[PDB]
């Protein structure tokens, strides 16, 4: 029964339609955020330094 | 935009930096000239009085 459920869900998700919006791999995105956050922090730091100057 | 701001502020600083020096030396030399010429006028008048 669970195999039939899985195959019907696979068919439904394959048939499902979405507007053309890019959506990156589920596992990695979180890591990217962390890096992005750090980037902003660094940028902010540099910005502060620039303003300080 | 902050990097451009860097560009204009550094340009203004490097332009204004030399401007102080010539004005300072001109002020100093003119003040020295004034003091020297006032002294010299005093001495020439005093020596003329001595001669008379």
């Amino acid at each position: 029964h669970l195999n039939f459920l899985k195959k019907r869900l696979l068919q439904q998700c394959e048939t499902l339609k979405v507007p053309p919006k890019k959506m990156e791999d589920l596992t990695n995105v979180s890591s990217l955020l962390n890096m992005e956050r750090a980037r902003d922090k660094a940028n902010e730091e540099g910005l502060a330094l620039l303003q300080e100057e | 935009k902050k990097r451009q701001r860097m560009i204009e502020v550094q340009d203004e600083l490097l332009r204004l930096e030399p401007q102080l020096k010539q004005l300072q030396t001109k002020y100093d030399e003119l003040k020295e000239r004034k003091s020297s010429l006032r002294n010299a006028a005093y001495f020439l008048s005093n020596l003329k009085q001595l001669y008379q």
